[PDB]
């Protein structure tokens, strides 16, 4: 993807709920610096949901990019409050954003 | 399905794009094709629904479409570039194309709606629904539309996207946190949340007490005050596919309101 459409993105649709900065806060979601390609439910002073928590998936982009279609079917029982990012362009764009987080 | 006199798959992409670079005009396109629809009284047979009427005085100036003038501004880009389609056609297909953009459904687009010649055939004012007041205001305005109370809920829960802005309404904020996006969690937030007094806001609104970031105007309240609302809420919150299909079918009687022998586009 394109980092630069992929962080106005991030601003856009996740900043009211998520950090990007390296030790940046723990607000409605967790700070997601480092996300790419680690376990799920392991960010530091962040209290998870039971299915975010006790599940077994891996953030690699291919599986961001199912998530972020849709969480709720994905991932039943997470507290994402999410509609999804429906074009594949855009889902690209912000997993390349992702990516740059160290 | 029938072929239009402009190139709508050219025109959904456009739309699309001109949403990517700045996507706060998402919510204000579905506020747009509300607002020319909901000047419409079933009793009376007036207001000019679904005409884009909105683009002349007086209707331009009532309170309730402070701030529309953006999203006109935005498609009149369009309306050259497309002169074939109608500004009322494009007001619908653009509201359609940013519900679908931010998660929503996809909506069945009809063409053929005649714009106005001028202000002569406006309604009065008083049609648009006070944020200010509660259930049996709210009932009284979607009563004569003529919507019921599923409908009613349904609609309303198109505030999951957008937010107030002080110049044009005197409220503040988004009703919750992805509000660029189009789903039901307008019924979670309403439910899940305690709704406390906002201290900050001169014109009364509530606050969630956990962040103290999202909003809530006493016209969205009244839908958990009032027992058959209550119960609609309730049903949205647990079914996110029942509300896109609900939503889908009102929008699109809402947008087809005083309308006749519309045809049917081609998908996608
Ligand atoms: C608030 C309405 C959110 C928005 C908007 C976005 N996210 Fe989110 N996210 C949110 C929560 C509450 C949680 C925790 C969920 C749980 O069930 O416990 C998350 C989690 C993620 C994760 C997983 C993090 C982890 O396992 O440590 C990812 C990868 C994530 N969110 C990504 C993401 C993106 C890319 C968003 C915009 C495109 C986005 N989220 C928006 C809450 C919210
Ligand atoms: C009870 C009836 C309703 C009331 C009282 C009401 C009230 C309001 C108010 C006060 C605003 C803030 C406007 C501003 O300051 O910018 C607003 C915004 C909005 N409303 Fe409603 N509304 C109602 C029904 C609806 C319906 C039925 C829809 C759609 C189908 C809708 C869609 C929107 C959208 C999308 C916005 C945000 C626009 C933006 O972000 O620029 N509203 N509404
Ligand atoms: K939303
Ligand atoms: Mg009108």
């Amino acid at each position: 993807g394109d980092v630069e459409r992929g962080e106005k993105l991030f601003k856009g649709r996740a900043a009211q709920c998520h950090t990007a900065t390296k030790g940046g806060s723990n607000g409605v979601g967790p700070n997601l610096f480092g996300i790419v390609n680690r376990p799920s439910g392991k960010v530091e002073g962040f209290t998870y949901s039971k299915a975010n928590a006790e599940s077994g998936v891996i953030w690699t982009p291919e599986v961001l990019d199912v998530y972020l279609e849709n969480p709720k079917k994905f991932m039943p029982g997470t507290k994402m409050s999410f509609a999804g990012i429906k074009k594949p362009q855009e889902r690209a764009d912000v997993i390349a954003y992702l990516e740059t987080l160290k | 399905s029938e072929e239009p006199p402009f190139d709508i798959r050219a025109l959904r992409a456009d739309i699309e794009d001109m949403i990517s670079e700045k996507l706060e005009l998402g919510p204000s396109l579905i506020r747009l094709a509300w607002h020319e629809a909901a000047s419409y009284d079933c009793f009376k047979k007036d207001g000019s629904p679904n005409s884009a009427s909105m683009r002349f005085k007086p209707e331009c100036l009532y309170a309730g479409n402070k701030g529309l003038d953006i999203p006109r501004k935005a498609l009149e880009t369009l309306k050259k570039k497309y002169p074939q389609i109608s500004y009322a056609d494009l007001w619908v297909l653009a509201a359609y194309v940013a519900i679908e953009y931010m998660g929503g459904p996809t909506i069945p687009f009809c063409w053929g709606r005649v714009d106005a010649k001028d202000g002569s055939v406006c309604g009065p004012d008083g049609r648009l629904p006070d944020g200010s007041k509660t259930q049996s205001h709210v009932r009284e305005v979607f009563r004569r539309l003529g919507f019921n109370d599923q409908e009613t809920v349904a609609l309303i829960g198109a505030h999951t996207c957008g937010e107030c802005h002080i110049e044009f309404s005197g409220y503040h904020g988004p009703w919750t946190h992805d509000k660029n996006g189009f789903d039901n969690s307008f019924f979670t937030q309403l439910l899940d949340e305690d709704w406390v007094l906002n201290p900050k806001v001169e014109q009364m609104q509530l606050m969630d007490r956990a962040t103290t970031k999202l909003m809530m105007l006493p016209s969205d309240v009244c839908l958990l005050l009032d027992p058959s609302y209550r119960k609609y809420v309730e049903l949205y919150a647990k079914d996110n596919d029942r509300f896109n299909k609900d939503f889908a079918n009102a929008f699109k009687k809402l947008t087809e309101l005083g309308t006749r022998n519309l045809h049917k586009a081609p998908a996608s």
